[PDB]
RNA sequence: CCGGGCACUCUAACGGGACUGCCCGCGAAAGCGGGAGGAAGGAGGGGACGACGUCUGGUCAGCAUGGCCCUUACGGCCUGGGCGACACACGUGCUACAAUGCCCACUACAAAGCGAUGCCACCCGGCAACGGGGAGCUAAUCGCAAAAAGGUGGGCCCAGUUCGGAUUGGGGUCUGCAACCCGACCCCAUGAAGCCGGAAUCGCUAGUAAUCGCGGAUCAGCCAUGCCGCGGUGAAUACG
């Protein structure tokens, strides 16, 4: 997240592949979950305040 | 560092989600980051309303939401005048044209969220912490509840040296899925810097 | 008329029909030897018959479904083992001593986090 | 008895005998016991001096092989080395050609480990 | 084995001579867990016994045992510096567990191609009173006592 | 094994198909 | 074991720039960033000084280099 | 010949909405067939717990999506409306195929 | 397959069920040792969960944040390089050194998952990668899909060899504006080291180890042999 390279929602890459995910949250752009739209960390954050609905923690 | 949040880890039993509206692997991603962008405002604004939750049901376009205040009047306005431009602040922001319901917090000190929120002004203004602390634990404890406990990061006083003050009261078991705690987490900037406050209150079992 | 059982193992169901007859013994529209072509193992399926003395008294039209062929035998082994008491409840006075009335329940343990399989650990160096 | 140059694959089957020459595999050894009709199975020290000469006949006029193929691959490298080419200079300092990489493991290409003297505290691992 | 004393566990008898000695000696030659695999070369075994012998299989299967169980054997132990094999005797069940993994280990030694001939002929040898497991039964009762000096250690 | 390209078990491993393992 | 498909690729930069300078004949020099470019006949005679990231080095292009990407020709690395 | 499809993420929102869709119907159109329950389909999201290194740690979180059938045979007309305005549950989709 | 039926198996909600309750033995008691019923005993098996605190431990490059510093450049945009370098050293792994094996056929038996600008049945062309064309699926209906190890048969005969597939030459298919640096994948050639590993050293107590394959996240594609999961087959040993 360098508030500069938060381009990414650009849509103008000239070629589609310069496109890149990216967290809507932190601008995290490693971990960032198809799904979500965040990253790995606040993924895990909101999770924990039952922000993401059905999100529950898992175990078996 | 360990132990998990005690929301996250209580949503099964003691403790529903904040969100209660289903979507699908296309369209989750979007009404997820709308949602924010809706505490993102209320939050932004009623800070002065003192608000605990905020929860946000879904069926269609038709998004409910609600805010938990302890002092409504705040939201509302003369008779209804702040709680319009907000109204329309939101099918601004979203063009889905939804509810804002209003449920007051019956107890401001039984909501962990604002008793951290208290300390946390608090602790800006220059309260001795320990003070704030043996205080906040006493409101939470006095008001009923079976427990209580508040958490101060460190700095405390501006010292260079970070410390992490206590302070807890009657039982607070985290480790027991039923204790339905509340959890409530304040920030605090200041001239030195962050200072992190936390919450937790025990209030019946089963 | 007809007798059935169940039994289940590692994950394996099957369905054990047993009807008075010569001896012969139906996997899923197979012989039992065709079924179980080869594996050593088989044999086993029909053990609680031997313990009472059935098997020349009985025959049996089985199910089958989920898991491996030895799973799959283990399953058969309660089922004829259950049926066969269904048949005659007297017959648990000596199917229980073998325990051939139990349902094993060792399962695959889940694969945990942080270790290549449920329990092996990763090898590490120069601690 | 001798098909390819001065190739002699004997005493065992025909299929697996071909591949004794320089530019026959499993491959163009079965395509050729095919295109000839010869039965692969066969120990060559069984095959017909009929049999012999049709495989003699095709394998050598079909495909380049021993020597002459040898010549044509040792061309090829030369060449792209002969031209500025990168993947030429890669065949000069004798390293890998098809991108790999050469911090680690890349000695079927180097040779054996020349190791020298190196730095102890700062454990290399 | 710190608490308890971990029993020994009972295995299934065999599904043929129905004895759970078999089983054990399976498992032995069994690898990866090929559990038919290994039944197989056994039986092949005592098949290919059946064929030189004019005995039971299972007779001579127990009787190699027999021979290539070391009824003494040394353990190493520490005291005053250095240490010292002592020689004790064997338990019962060690005897078992080392008679049946050197039969499997000797036969494995040997240079017949097919696995089921060389447990075969390693069984064979074995009940005979020659063969390689024999001898390391008898190289490690011969290493007993060639230190009896330290019997003393009990252990 | 798993490692030969061209043979049967070794597409398997990569995960592909080709002359030495057809769909069928 | 090289491949590209039915559809051999060169930027256009310097293929309007190289068969439009076939015009008045041959030239010397030429400066390109295309090392994604493959090399094509109508090249053959051209001094192409090519980019390697730092440098913009002269490549003498022939007949038996035809075929070629124009980075081949322009080491990235400076080793030894 | 009414389909059915209830999904939805808690169990007991969706089987407050085969409820009011199960009597509100039984006074109107065939003897219906219960709901039928429909394998559940698991999103597992796995993450590592801390925000630098530490990758043995990790954490486990699932969304689980319940299903339910129904499925009223006999539209009927007056079951086409006792089934018309008749919910509640809001964490809750459903689909008609009928 | 059709009628037809929910029995069974499943699917998935809710319950029952185990308490040392029962029996004999020891004991002050708690509890220990067995025995009977029972699918299951005496924490059934596996998770989630990790106190007051320590390491002044990790992370300002996920975010947040005090101070400090640069503010025509320590900001910003591109094109091309680089992170992929290679005398050399270590960690974690992958594939092996083969006959309890490797091939080719032919035949079985999984579980959890994923699937619109997608899974892709089936048909045709191509040795094949893949390309044409198109059925069905918003999926317990269709698809990925074959599970592999096994089992039957046949080949190889013990050899650096039908072991092993590293290198390297050649010809191609794809994804992408684009594969030189620097992508997988297919086909023909090539067919390296390795014959079981010094001193050292690692994991695991049972459905565990070992072994076999399958799916997912990220993602156009991929350098997945990583990682997180799934099921098949299924040991040895623990005196102390
Ligand atoms: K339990
Ligand atoms: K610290
Ligand atoms: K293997
Ligand atoms: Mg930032
Ligand atoms: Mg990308
Ligand atoms: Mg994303
Ligand atoms: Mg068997
Ligand atoms: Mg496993
Ligand atoms: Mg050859
Ligand atoms: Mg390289
Ligand atoms: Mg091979
Ligand atoms: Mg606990
Ligand atoms: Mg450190
Ligand atoms: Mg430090
Ligand atoms: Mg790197
Ligand atoms: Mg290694
Ligand atoms: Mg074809
Ligand atoms: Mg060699
Ligand atoms: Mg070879
Ligand atoms: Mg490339
Ligand atoms: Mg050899
Ligand atoms: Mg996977
Ligand atoms: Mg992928
Ligand atoms: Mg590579
Ligand atoms: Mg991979
Ligand atoms: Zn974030």
């Amino acid at each position: 997240a360098r508030k500069a390279l938060i381009e990414k929602a650009k849509r103008t890459p000239k070629f589609k592949v310069r496109a890149y995910t990216r967290c809507v949250r932190c601008g995290r752009a490693r971990s960032v979950y198809r799904f979500f739209g965040l990253c790995r960390i606040c993924l895990r954050e909101l999770a924990h305040k039952g922000q993401l609905p059905g999100v529950r923690k898992a175990s078996w | 560092g360990n132990k998990i949040h005690p929301i996250g880890f209580r949503l099964g039993i003691t403790r529903d989600w904040e969100s209660r509206w289903y979507a699908g692997k296309k369209q989750y991603r979007h009404l997820l980051l709308e949602d924010q962008r809706i505490r993102g405002l209320l939050e932004k604004e009623l800070y002065s309303a003192g608000l605990a939750r905020v929860d946000i049901e879904r069926a269609a376009d038709n998004v409910a939401v609600t805010v938990h205040v302890a002092k409504p009047g705040v939201v509302i306005g003369r008779g209804g005048e702040r709680i319009r431009v907000l109204r329309e602040e939101l099918a601004k922001l979203t063009g889905k044209n939804v509810a804002l319901n209003v449920q007051e917090v019956q107890n401001p000190n039984l909501s962990a969220p604002l008793v951290a929120q208290r300390v946390a002004e608090q602790i800006e203004r220059r309260f001795a912490v320990r003070r704030a602390i043996k205080q906040a634990v006493q409101r939470v404890m006095e008001s009923g509840a079976k427990g209580a406990k508040v958490i101060v990061s460190g700095r405390i006083g501006g010292a260079e040296q970070a410390r992490t003050e206590w302070a807890a009261q009657g039982r607070v078991p985290l480790h027991t899925l039923r204790a339905n705690i509340d959890y409530g987490f304040a920030l605090a900037r200041t001239t030195y810097g962050v200072l992190g406050v936390k919450a937790y209150i025990f209030l019946g079992e089963v | 008329e007809q007798y059935y059982g169940t039994g289940r193992r590692k994950e394996a169901v099957a369905r054990v029909f047993l009807r008075p007859g010569n001896g012969k013994v139906t996997v899923n529209g197979q012989d039992f030897n065709e079924y179980f072509q080869g594996l050593v193992r088989a044999v086993a399926a029909l053990e609680p018959l031997r313990a009472v003395d059935a098997l020349g008294r009985f025959d049996a039209y089985i199910t089958v479904r989920g898991g491996g062929k030895s799973g799959q035998i283990d399953a058969i082994k309660l089922g004829i083992a259950r049926a066969l008491v269904q048949y005659n409840p007297d017959y648990r006075a000596k199917l229980k001593p073998l325990g051939f009335l139990t349902r094993d329940a060792r399962v695959v343990e889940r694969k945990k986090y942080g270790k290549h399989k449920a329990r092996r650990a990763p090898q590490y160096s120069k601690r | 008895a001798r098909i390819a140059g001065v190739e002699i694959p004997r005493n065992k089957r025909v299929d697996v005998a071909l591949t004794y020459i320089y530019g026959i595999g499993k491959a163009r050894a079965k395509e050729a016991l095919e295109k000839t009709g010869i039965n692969p199975a066969t120990r060559v020290k069984d095959l017909t001096e009929a049999e012999v000469v049709r495989l003699r006949e095709y394998v050598e006029n079909t495909w380049k092989l021993e020597g002459e193929l040898r010549a044509e691959v040792a061309a090829n490298i030369k060449r792209l080395m002969d031209i500025g080419c990168y993947r030429g200079l890669r065949h000069r300092r004798g390293l890998p050609v098809r991108g790999q990489r050469t911090r680690t493991n890349a000695r079927t290409r180097k040779g054996p480990r020349k190791t020298v003297a190196g730095k102890k505290k700062a454990p290399r691992k | 084995a710190r608490r308890r004393r971990a029993e020994v566990r009972q295995l299934q008898p065999d599904l043929v001579y129905g004895d759970v000695l078999v089983t054990a000696f399976i498992n032995k030659i069994m690898r990866d867990g090929k559990k038919n695999l290994a039944a197989r070369i056994f039986y092949d075994a005592c098949k290919i016994i059946q064929e030189k012998t004019g005995q039971e299989p299972l007779k001579v299967f127990k009787q190699a045992v027999e021979n290539v169980k070391p009824r003494m054997e040394v353990r190493s132990r520490r005291v005053g510096g250095a240490n010292y094999q002592v020689p004790m005797e064997v338990s019962p069940r060690r005897q078992q567990s080392l008679a049946l993994r050197w039969l499997v280990q000797a036969a494995n030694q040997r240079p017949e191609r097919r696995a089921a001939v060389r447990i075969a002929h390693e069984l064979m040898d074995a009940a005979e009173g020659k063969g390689g497991a024999v001898k390391k039964k008898e190289d490690v009762e011969r290493m007993a006592e060639a230190n009896r000096a330290y019997a003393h250690y009990r252990w | 094994g798993k490692g030969d390209r061209r043979t049967r078990r070794g597409k398997i491993w990569r995960g592909t198909y080709g002359k030495y393992r057809p769909r069928k | 074991p090289r491949s590209l498909k039915k559809g051999v690729f060169v930027d256009d930069h310097l293929l309007e720039k190289v068969l439009e300078l076939n015009a008045k004949g041959e030239k010397r020099l030429i400066k390109t960033w295309s090392r994604r470019s493959t090399i094509v006949p109508e090249m053959v005679g051209h001094t192409i000084a090519v980019y390697n990231g730092k440098q913009h080095v002269p490549v003498y292009i022939t007949e038996n280099m035809v075929g070629h990407k124009l980075g081949e020709f322009a080491p990235t690395r400076t080793y030894r | 010949k009414i389909r059915i499809k209830l999904r939805g993420f808690d169990h007991k929102t969706l089987d407050a909405s085969a409820q009011k869709i199960v009597e509100a119907a039984r006074r109107s159109g065939a003897q219906v067939s219960g709901p039928i329950p429909l394998p559940t389909r698991v999103r597992r999201f796995t993450v590592i717990r801390g925000p630098f290194k530490h990758k043995d740690s990790r954490e486990h979180f699932e969304l689980r999506t319940h299903n339910r059938l129904v499925d009223i045979i006999n539209p009927n007309r007056k079951t086409i409306e006792q089934l018309m305005t008749l919910d509640l549950p809001t964490g809750v989709e459903i689909e008609i195929k009928t």
